[PDB]
């Protein structure tokens, strides 16, 4: 299997699936490096966020946990195509990079937080991460190039 | 800025 990837069972339907643990990307199907990538993210922050601010409100209160829980909810708004990613990121991202529907432009490896960069290059392009930790918050990462 | 090193 590609850089991360390994089987896992379903607890609730007993079907094997695969699991990322470098992108925390899930799925049933069986899964499918670059100089640069270029990437888009939807960032939720929390109160132990190394800035706990945004555009979107001055002081931010939540909670990791419920950070996480909102991150949840919007992957799976996501992977059921209810919302598009772009769509989400633009209204709810904690990024200054919301204006431009999260995208970040394109990096190499030595610039972004150690654990954006490891999920942005294991990402293969067209993917999307699951949630990603970082001291800024957590993540959504979604590999456009 | 953001989630840049």
């Amino acid at each position: 299997l590609p850089p991360g990837w390994e089987k896992a069972m379903s607890r609730s339907s007993g079907r094997v699936y695969y699991f990322n643990h470098i992108t925390n990307a899930s799925q049933w199907e069986r899964p499918s490096e670059p100089a640069r990538v270029r990437c888009s993210h939807l960032l939720v922050k929390h109160s132990q966020s190394r800035r706990p601010s945004s555009w979107r409100q001055e002081k931010i209160t939540r909670t990791k946990e419920e950070a996480l829980e909102l991150i949840n909810g919007y992957i799976q708004k996501i992977k059921s195509g209810e919302e598009d990613f772009e769509s989400l990121a633009s209204q709810f991202s904690d990024c200054s990079s919301a204006k431009a529907r999260g995208d970040l432009g394109a990096f190499s490896r030595g610039q972004m937080q150690k654990p954006f960069e490891d999920a942005s290059f294991a990402l293969r392009t067209g993917e999307m991460s699951g949630p990603v930790f970082t001291d800024s918050g957590i993540h959504i990462i979604l590999r456009t190039e | 800025f953001x989630x840049a090193q």
